[PDB]
């Protein structure tokens, strides 16, 4: 307590030391607890004030530690008997008395207070809910406005968590909130975008104590934001959105264990990544592509082959990055009904760009080496892709690249047998890789595995042709001394891309 | 009202009577002049609008004996 | 081989009547319908008979096929002994508690699986019981009860493979009747988290479409039933409504149908929709009756129409119970274009009881002056899907008493917006409506007249003011209610003169000459306004010399309709 | 000569804007950031490609080439 006066003293015995202090009070807000208790007053009114100020740094020191100091606060008057005092003195006073991030600090004030109204009056739990699923409501319909949607999003998680007999009317309203919200996800800054995924999360969190509410609202949501983002057109030979932006979200949603223990601090992956993939089959079993010529393509529904593609994009970018380990159970099934649909419609690169990530995801985890569902997987496999290796041969690029990327992307053991199909496609890869790297980059991956896991014996006859075709790819051959603490380079590293010299 | 609850915040007829049951201290304005408020609900361009203000005048008799008014 | 030779025996029978049955007769060991049976039972028993492609895919139609017309044989009294040789339905009974429903083990499922897929096929094959001993009663234990075990045992966890496996045993439950009213009793279970709700979450689907065959039966049945459970009845019923709404490919008529039912029993459940059930209850069937009505029939059920006025005035009841929610009360006020003086009473009511005067009354954060603006909102938005005349006159007394109250713009805009929108004749009536109420002053001529006036159709334009042409003649000629009302005629025959162009022309434009070069602002007003309408009327007169110096959207509409939500 | 109106009306934010000035700065700099890591992205690209013949269509090779376009290549 002595150091917790000193700490006090530090913010106001009357340049940026005292944001250094909030810095160490916010990382040990819990150490001192028991004796911050008291003098809460000056202690929100000086962080409130400090949060307000030029040195943005100091801003955002203030921030963090006013809702570190007001979860602790939250956590206390929690376990009160005399919980009177805090809760009512200040919180929904000033809250109301508030009415930029001045509104979301008051938000996520009604969220943590959330937590003794479940000790006392119960009642008012729902009651603050209710009255906060009006004010989004009005805070939805009006048309920046975006800048606060996460902090409600927090508060409800919050209330809901303390919530056990919730008004079901306002469920559908509440996830479609979610789900526009979602799709606002864009037009966003990255450290609020960091700030809504949280939140999203969070209301995942507070949403899984309610079991078959839980199951339904998620499918539901996922359902209602895929057709949202698969409906965003793209271009064929304010600003608008593109699908292209949210992958990392989500990349970062079924990826956001690391944060959503500290969120259960103060399993979730798999049931994000099971809804995601059945929601995801689902809509690819309703899709309506059909084409005709007026070969010549002529698609009955151009909408739905984009959003087609579209979709088969955005998993594509999403699903290899997490575990087929999750994935595991679908890959005998899942890949099966895409196969009946390929079957169905041979004409669509997006099957075979499916049929490669499962497949890639298949080897990720060895789905099989050399039970029931192993073997007729295999056989499956191994019928299916003779069937596609002779049938490439009536194909054009920009639709057979994509097979013979299928085909190459095979594991070595259904390969094993009948190398007589693989190599045509292996040559006629490596020699479009002049022109396409990244089909020559995965075939010669493709190669690597064969020459490891396949007795080099049976490539003997071969070897005398592929090499050849590999004659290709080789014919040819700010910033000043003043210490800025180089925020270039502190800024990223750009994200990759493929060249030639590698 | 101050913690695990509270009321609704961030005056021709029903506004008034709202403001005068507020008058449970020091009994004093939204009664004086807040019945301005009842005469402007008076400018009968509809019926429910007079006969609503003069309801309200006829509750602010009792309202405001009531609060040593 | 066998598909070819099964091909053959469908010819046979089908193409080849009776007449030819002897010939069908010359088989005469009917071993090759035994081991067509034991493909039906397990597809690998020709072998692996695997490879999971079209061909097999085939094989269970044209398998159905050729045991119907087996069944149409004679020969399928052959048929039903070597299909009741091989099982009679009662392997399931001990392959029920086989420690299933879970990864527990997948070659029992698999098996239950396959078994299950041969019941069905023999279902469909018009197979029923010539499989099946017929269970005295109309319930079939040997499939409800297995149902009923797992689906209560399992979850005190489930498979993906475990939910196709119970979503047929649904299917098989569904193949025989009576076991309707058996799930009615089961889902209508209290018995944290129902377990007959637990189940309608499970199969939602499955249950719907089986309950699509009691189309009015099991509706009445639990409708009754629900006096004393709310929320699971109500579910259920919404359930309904959404796969109606999604039951349109085939046709809508039967949601058309469902309505129609439950509205001639409407008043078997009447513990709602008043001041006897909780205001959620209220609020609940407040959906359930909109979903209805954006579902039922629209060219009826709108005005008097039988069973019309049960709900009608229980919906006007709802507009007339004081004690619901203002959100609440906005949400039925959405509802209003679904659709007489009472109509315009509980609106008066209302309009009065929650903003009297104003809504600068009420300062903006404060809860009530938010679900304030969120209520004419709604009103704004339904008035602009309805466009009537009434509510427009309405919600203008509404807004024509102070600048800018109620954020005067949305309400301008949905004027535009309507404007454009409705039948010419249909906006001319909201156009002589919003005029005679004319006839302060000011605010119902400028907030709502010229706003239409502009963004109307030209052929509305020409009934509506061939209506006026001389009764603005006469009128242009308390002075200050006298100058406001030729205010409002000079905005209205500016632009109206600026838009089209009779030969009455000279007399206006000397009576707007005389008018504007006359020698308390009331005057410098009406200066300006007939100097508005002499511009205009000299833009068509005099103007040529000088001045007188996708499969997806659905899925989302239906989404969001079964949300209730934009 | 003419945009002297422009300027005018330009500096018509002399209502205090200057803080909504920085607000405005700082929000087309993250869309720049944007724009550059897009940039980046397209520039890792191999450059587009130049050639040094003209060429005049028809139902046969036109032999009227020049010597310029012979040994340019």
């Amino acid at each position: 307590t002595s150091r917790e006066i000193f700490n006090f003293v530090l913010k106001a015995i009357r340049y940026a030391v005292p944001s250094a202090g909030l810095r160490l009070f916010a990382l040990h807000a819990s150490q001192f607890s028991t004796c911050l208790l008291d003098n809460y007053v000056s202690l929100f009114e000086v962080l409130l004030k400090w949060c307000a100020h030029t040195n943005v740094e100091l801003k955002k020191a203030a921030l963090s530690a006013l809702e570190s100091f007001l979860k602790q606060v939250s956590n206390m008057v929690a376990k009160n008997a005399e919980m009177h005092k805090n809760k009512l003195q200040y919180f929904m006073e000033q809250f109301y008395g508030i009415i930029n991030k001045e509104l979301s600090i008051a938000i996520r004030g009604y969220g943590l207070f959330a937590g003794p109204c479940k000790v006392i009056n119960a009642k008012d739990v729902d009651f603050m809910y209710v009255e906060l699923i009006q004010r989004c409501k009005q805070m939805f319909l009006t048309q920046d406005r975006v800048y606060q949607m996460p902090s409600f999003l927090q508060s409800v998680a919050s209330v809901l968590l303390y919530l056990d007999t919730v008004p079901e009317v306002y469920t559908p309203v509440l996830e479609h909130l979610v789900v526009m919200q979602i799709d606002s996800f864009p037009q966003y800054s990255p450290k609020m975008q960091l700030v809504c995924c949280r939140a999203i999360v969070k209301v995942f969190l507070a949403l899984a104590a309610k079991g078959p509410v839980l199951r339904n609202c998620i499918s539901t949501v996922v359902h209602q934001g895929l057709i949202r983002i698969c409906s965003k057109p793209v271009v064929l030979p304010w600003k608008v959105p593109t699908y292209k932006d949210y992958v990392d979200l989500f990349r970062h949603l079924l990826s956001s264990d690391q944060m959503m223990d500290s969120i259960l601090a103060d399993s979730l992956n798999h049931l994000l990544y099971d809804e995601f993939v059945k929601s995801v089959l689902k809509i690819v079993e309703k899709l309506d592509l059909t084409l005709e010529i007026q070969a010549n393509l002529h698609p009955a529904k151009p909408k739905d082959f984009s959003a087609f593609i579209n979709l088969v994009e955005f998993c594509r970018e999403i699903l290899p990055e997490k575990q087929a380990e999750f994935f595991e159970p679908w890959v005998y099934s899942f890949s099966y009904e895409l196969i009946l649909q390929s079957t169905r419609l041979p004409l669509i690169s997006g099957f075979y760009k499916l049929l490669s990530i499962t497949v890639r995801n298949a080897k990720k985890i060895k789905y099989f080496e050399g039970d029931p569902e192993k073997y007729s997987c295999f056989a499956l496999f191994v019928k299916f892709g003779k069937e596609v290796a002779v049938k490439m041969k009536q194909y054009k690029d920009e639709l057979l690249a994509s097979c013979l990327t299928f085909l190459l992307s095979l594991p070595h053991n259904i390969i094993e047998l009948d190398v007589r199909a693989y190599v045509p496609a292996l040559q006629m890869a490596f020699k479009l890789g002049l022109s396409y790297t990244p089909l020559a980059e995965v075939g010669l991956n493709a190669l690597e595995e064969w020459s490891i896991y396949i007795d080099r014996h049976v490539m003997q006859p071969y070897y005398k042709d592929i090499l050849p075709c590999l004659d290709g790819y080789l014919k040819t051959s700010f910033n000043k001394v003043v210490l800025k603490h180089l925020k270039k380079t502190k800024n990223l590293s750009s994200n990759e891309a493929i060249s030639l010299e590698e | 009202q101050g913690g695990a609850h509270f009321s609704v915040s961030s005056n021709p007829a029903e506004n008034f009577r709202v403001l005068v049951k507020q008058k449970k201290a020091s009994f004093e304005e939204a009664s004086n002049q807040l019945i301005n408020h009842i005469e402007q609900f008076l400018d009968t361009n509809e019926t429910p609008y007079f006969m609503k203000s003069i309801d309200c005048i006829r509750a602010f008799r009792e309202e405001a004996i009531k609060f040593s008014e | 081989v066998v598909v070819r030779i099964m091909e053959f025996t469908t010819t046979l029978l089908n193409t080849s009547p009776e007449g030819w049955k002897l010939l069908k007769k010359d088989l005469c060991n009917t071993h090759l319908m035994r081991v067509l049976v034991q493909t039906l039972c397990e597809p690998a028993s020709i072998g692996f008979n695997i490879g999971d492609v079209q061909v097999m895919a085939h094989l269970p139609d044209v398998c159905v096929n050729l045991m119907k017309a087996l069944k149409m044989s004679p020969y399928k009294d052959i048929l039903e002994t070597h299909l009741r040789e091989k099982i009679t339905a009662q392997s399931i009974e001990e392959l029920c508690a086989v420690n299933l429903y879970g990864p527990d083990a997948q070659v029992d499922r698999s098996r239950l699986a396959a078994v299950v897929s041969a019941c069905k096929q023999l279902h469909r094959a018009g197979l029923l019981h010539n499989i099946l001993p017929s269970q005295s009663t109309d319930l079939h234990h040997s499939v409800g009860t297995e149902l009923l075990s797992l689906v209560y045992k399992g979850i005190a966890s489930l498979d993906l493979s475990c939910k196709q496996l119970a979503s047929g045993l649904l299917e098989l439950a569904f193949a025989f009747g009576g076991l309707c009213e058996r799930l009615v009793s089961l889902l209508l279970n209290p018995a944290h988290f129902s377990h007959g709700e637990y189940f309608y979450s499970l199969f939602s689907e499955t249950i719907n479409t089986e309950l699509l065959k009691n189309l009015d039966l099991a509706v009445l049945e639990l409708m009754q039933s629900s006096v004393d459970n709310t929320k699971m009845v109500s579910a259920v019923l919404n359930g309904m409504l959404d796969q109606s709404f999604r039951e349109r490919a085939n046709q809508k008529h039967q949601g058309l149908k469902l309505a129609t039912t439950i509205l001639q029993h409407w008043k078997k459940c009447d513990s709602w929709w008043a001041k006897d059930s909780p205001l959620e209850t209220k609020m609940a069937v407040l959906a359930l009756l909109a979903k209805i009505l954006q579902i039922d029939s629209s060219v009826s059920f709108n005005t008097s129409h039988g069973s019309f006025p049960e709900v009608f005035t229980t919906y006007i009841s709802l507009l007339a119970d004081t004690k619901l929610d203002l959100h609440l009360k906005g949400q039925a006020v959405t509802l209003l274009p679904f659709f007489l003086e009472e109509l315009r009473r509980v609106l008066e009511q209302l309009i009065v009881a929650h903003f009297p005067m104003q809504s600068r009354e009420f300062p903006p954060g404060t809860p009530r002056f938010n679900n304030y603006v969120d209520c004419m909102k709604k009103f704004l938005d339904a008035l602009e899907l309805s466009q009537s005349p009434m509510l427009l006159e309405l919600m203008t007394e509404v807004l024509c008493r102070e600048q800018q109250h109620v954020m005067e713009e949305l309400f301008q805009s949905s004027f535009r917006r309507i404007a454009r929108r409705g039948s010419c004749v249909t906006q001319v009536g909201l156009l002589e409506s919003v005029y005679e109420m004319f006839r302060t002053r000011q605010s119902f001529v400028d907030r709502s007249l010229l706003t239409l006036l502009w963004h109307c159709s030209l052929d509305a334009l020409r009934e509506f003011f061939s209506t006026i042409v001389v009764d603005a003649i006469d009128v242009l000629k308390t002075f200050d209610t006298q100058i406001t009302k030729k205010m409002g005629y000079y905005k209205i025959l500016d632009v109206m003169y600026s838009r089209l162009p009779n030969e009455l022309t000279k007399t206006l434009i000397k009576l707007c000459y005389d008018a504007f070069t006359e020698n308390l602002e009331r005057r410098r007003l009406y200066h300006c306004a007939a100097y508005n309408c002499a511009i205009s009327v000299i833009c068509c007169v005099f103007n040529e010399l000088k001045f007188y110096q996708s499969t997806l959207s659905e899925e989302m509409s239906q989404f969001d309709f079964s949300t209730g939500v934009q | 000569g003419r945009t002297d109106l422009l300027r005018l009306r330009r500096r018509f934010m002399r209502d205090q804007e200057k803080l909504s000035l920085m607000y405005a700065r700082k929000g087309v700099a993250e869309q720049k950031r944007e724009k550059e890591i897009k940039s980046e992205l397209k520039m890792k690209q191999d450059a587009q490609v130049v050639l040094y013949r003209s060429y005049r269509h028809g139902d046969l090779p036109d032999i009227q080439i020049k010597h310029s376009s012979l040994i340019t290549p």
